[PDB]
């Protein structure tokens, strides 16, 4: 999903809020902060009722000004409630109703997924490949940067994992696939307008093909 | 207009939340009580810390760290959420890696503790993959032009560590002197441990 959240290789931004080793103060800066990890966890380990991969997506499908004005934590607890409404848990009207105001939600999902990819390759260390060339307007673990660039492969994963496009939906095809820490050269993803030296992207098997 | 919705506090959302959930009998006993116990208490960058300075006083344990990450982390038993699938990175004379989740957050957790608010910013989210050397010469850390720097984007499962060189002075001190000066920023990769004058 093109989306706002896909942030990197935006330009406008201001300094870092931060000096190496300053004072970040505790884990938790509220009362509340502990409960949309808590709550995650509940809803994927108690409840059954998502995966990770659906929380993800869930806060991609923020409406971009709210995402872009809304604390991290805070996006997380939108998101949460927003999947415990739409696997009919809970109800919108509820929340309100206890929370005493409007509650808000993520953005409806405008696309139902995809399944894991039939054709792959099984690629090795050393070998050149490039990200395909593909637009998915659900969840994808892709950042844009990457799409269509050529890099090549630093490790295969020992585990496989399902694929995000489809079990970030929810869907009984994420089948499993290992993924691929591709290193691609500064230069290969922002021309001559980078101070750095390369970016590895950790990228499922699907998204990649061999390279020219 | 661009205008904000209209929303009640985030506090009595959150706790709204969780009281639609307890209330129907959903949540276990002293479950979220006990994930803020783990995430506050267990989840520590004195975990990675403990790690580098093992790696830096032992060739073999630094070699299964950098090899199978998974296998290393877990013979101190410190695998857990969000650090199932454990890679560490070395730093070298020529190399300097950092990481990042651009897409979001994503961190290793149980050996580097729950990301900064400044990690999650859109400021690094967005700056460190294309101006990483400028971003860490901000933030306190310059990186000479005869160094590489590599950064990791956390986009899937596999969950980092960076392995800082050991500076130059720290020759024959104790594992706990070294985990003294590997602090959650050198794990990250945006900082270089500091030997006291
Ligand atoms: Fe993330
Ligand atoms: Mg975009
Ligand atoms: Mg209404």
């Amino acid at each position: 999903m093109d989306g706002v959240h896909d942030l990197a290789g935006v330009q406008g931004f201001g300094k870092v809020p931060h000096t190496v080793n300053a004072d970040i103060g505790p884990t938790f800066h509220a009362e509340w902060e502990h409960l949309p990890y808590s709550l995650m966890f509940a809803g994927v380990a108690e409840l059954g009722a998502f995966s990770v991969d659906e929380v993800r997506y869930v806060v991609e499908r923020m409406e971009p000004r709210h995402y872009m004005m809304t604390p991290y934590y805070e996006r997380y607890v939108i998101g949460v409630a927003t999947l415990m409404v739409e696997k009919g848990i809970l109800t919108q009207d509820e929340l309100e109703s206890l929370a005493g105001g409007p509650f808000p939600l993520s953005r409806p999902s405008e696309s139902e997924g995809r399944p894991a990819p039939v054709e792959t390759t099984t690629f090795e260390v050393g070998q050149r490949v490039r990200v395909r060339d593909e637009y998915v307007p659900g969840h994808i673990r892709m950042p844009a940067y990457c799409r269509g660039r050529v890099g090549t492969i630093s490790h295969r994963t020992t585990e496989k994992w399902p694929f995000p496009d489809a079990i970030g939906h929810g869907r009984n095809d994420a089948g499993e696939e290992p993924t691929y820490h591709v290193k691609f050269a500064a230069e290969e993803l922002f021309g001559s307008d980078t101070d750095g030296g390369s970016v590895v992207v950790d990228l499922f098997e699907g998204y990649l093909e061999p390279a020219a | 207009e661009n205008a904000a919705p209209a929303q009640a506090p985030v506090s009595d959302r959150a706790w709204a939340l969780f009281r639609a959930l307890d209330g129907k009998g959903l949540v276990p006993d002293g479950y979220v009580e006990g994930w803020k116990k783990t995430f506050e208490e267990d989840f520590s960058p004195r975990r990675g810390a403990e790690l580098v300075a093992r790696a830096w006083t032992d060739p073999e344990f630094r070699q299964l760290l950098l090899t199978d990450g998974t296998a290393a982390v877990a013979q101190y038993g410190y695998l857990g959420p969000q650090g199932e699938y454990i890679v560490a990175v070395e730093d070298t004379p020529t190399l300097k890696n950092v990481i990042v989740c651009s897409l979001c957050s994503c961190t290793a957790w149980p050996i580097l503790g729950l990301p900064p608010t400044w990690y999650k910013s859109f400021e690094y989210r967005a700056r460190v993959v294309r101006e990483p050397r400028k971003v860490l010469s901000e933030m306190g850390t310059e990186i000479a032009s005869d160094i590489e720097i590599r950064v990791y984007d956390t986009t899937a499962e596999t969950r980092y560590m960076v392995l800082p060189q050991r500076p130059a002075g720290t020759e024959g001190w104790s594992q706990e002197q070294l985990q003294e000066i590997v602090t959650k920023d050198c794990l990250i990769g945006v900082a270089i441990p500091q030997v006291p004058t």
